[PDB]
């Protein structure tokens, strides 16, 4: 089978950049395919035939090469961009794809606007209490949640995730979830997330008394 | 408009088969091979084979070992993949998608069926809301949210009144929990003025379990 190896893996360029993304075919290939995937959506083409811009795609990207060596470029990054890049051959059996180059943006610091959500009542009634930290369109993705509760540092009772990037404004935002029973809930007043990240002076805390 | 339409995740004990649709609209469903294309992520995407609807021609990629079979209704332009002999390894997103020429590139594609590989019980989601009040307000904007949580497997969707809010709404990937089970939150951030005019809503569907919960997340009294 042909072997499609993409380079390189990741990247991360500004706005304005121009991006290079090559695909080597490990045997001659007659052409090849090039599709963007956004997170959680399916690929969409982008190139045909190597160089043939498919329906509807920006004049900024342009497909050449020949062989075994074939180049993706972006001629100026747009935030809209960001996506895993796929390249893709049919000239033997089985088709085979690249492994997908992701294209990441970078973009200014932005300061998270963090929000607390206490848990529900219909949760508290069935036993369990949730609290919510929310850290709203922040870049860089490093940010730092540390849960207090009445002041007391709290470990191994979070989950966070953080979303991919923002496909407007280039930003990430981030959920910390710390459950408890509602006994041990019950059993304290201060619940708070205290954030930290390039974007803030200082580290930023939002908090709120059971109860209030 | 041409649509690929796939039938919902689902969830399968090793050694079962599952059948996956795809219904083909908008263009002649004969005049275009129907391909089935996998992504177990973050292991790229692998081609299964397809099927030309007019002949009922079908190839395949040599690697699913004769447990794959794509076959078509020319009667409901409908495409069908089955794979039989499951294992955890097949747990996937499954793509269908259209095979319009040699020289262009697989053109219109399905919004993908998640299909999980476990002997695990499968579990509804719990859906909470996430209420916007004076702790998650930043300068005349209010966030807000539901908490969907304590359910198997993936995937859990979430809109907001139907489709019709999309703008500042961020769905978070899911996390592990410690019992095996996920959870997810959904946001959106909306101006604090309007809280006591409009009405929000999360739709949370779980098709594994069919659940299906519209959450109204009301102002925190």
């Amino acid at each position: 089978d042909i072997q499609m190896t993409q380079s390189p893996s990741s990247l991360s360029a500004s706005v304005g950049d121009r991006v290079t993304i090559t695909c080597r075919a490990s045997s001659s290939v007659e052409f090849i395919h090039w599709y963007q995937q956004k997170p959680g959506k399916a690929p969409k083409p982008l190139i045909s035939a190597t160089s043939n811009l498919a329906s509807g795609v920006p004049s900024r990207f342009s497909g050449s090469g020949s062989g075994t060596d074939f180049t993706l470029t972006i001629s100026s990054l747009q935030p809209e961009d960001f996506a895993t890049y796929y390249c893709q051959q049919w000239s033997s059996a089985p088709w085979t794809f690249g492994q997908g180059t992701k294209v990441e943006i970078k973009r200014t610091v932005a300061a998270p606007s963090v929000f607390i959500f206490p848990p529900s009542d219909e949760q508290l009634k069935s036993g369990t209490a949730s609290v919510v930290c929310l850290l709203n369109n922040f870049y860089p993705r490093e940010a730092k949640v540390q849960w207090k509760v009445d002041n007391a540092l709290q470990s191994g009772n979070s989950q966070e995730s953080v979303t991919e990037q923002d496909s407007k404004d280039s930003t990430y935002s981030l959920s910390s979830t710390l459950t408890l029973s509602k006994a041990d809930y019950e059993k304290h007043k201060v619940y708070a997330c205290e954030v930290t990240h390039q974007g803030l002076s200082s580290p930023v805390t939002k908090s709120f008394n059971r109860g209030e | 408009e041409v649509q690929l339409v796939q039938s919902g995740a689902e969830v399968k004990k090793p050694g079962a088969s599952v059948k996956v649709s795809c219904k083909a609209s908008g263009y002649k469903f004969t005049d275009s091979e129907m391909h089935w294309v996998r992504q177990a992520p973050g292991q790229g995407l692998e081609w299964i084979g397809g099927v030309d609807p007019e002949t009922e021609g079908a190839a395949y990629n040599q690697k699913f070992k004769g447990r794959a079979t794509i076959t078509r209704d020319t009667s409901t332009s409908t495409a069908y993949l089955e794979l039989s002999s499951l294992r955890s390894e097949d747990t996937a997103v499954y793509y269908c998608t259209r095979g319009y020429d040699y020289d262009y590139a697989l053109d219109y594609w399905g919004q993908g069926t998640l299909v999980t590989v476990s002997s695990a019980s499968t579990k509804g989601p719990s859906v909470f809301p996430l209420a916007p009040s004076s702790k998650s307000t930043s300068g005349g904007t209010a966030a807000l949210g539901c908490l969907v949580k304590d359910y198997f497997p993936e995937p859990v969707t979430v809109s907001w009144n139907s489709g019709a809010l999309t703008s500042g709404v961020h769905t978070f990937p899911a996390v592990l929990q410690s019992s095996g089970l996920y959870s997810l939150s959904s946001v959106v951030t909306v101006p604090s003025s309007s809280l006591g005019t409009q009405t929000y809503i999360c739709n949370v569907n779980h098709k594994p379990s069919n659940t299906k919960v519209d959450k109204k997340v009301e102002p925190k009294s």
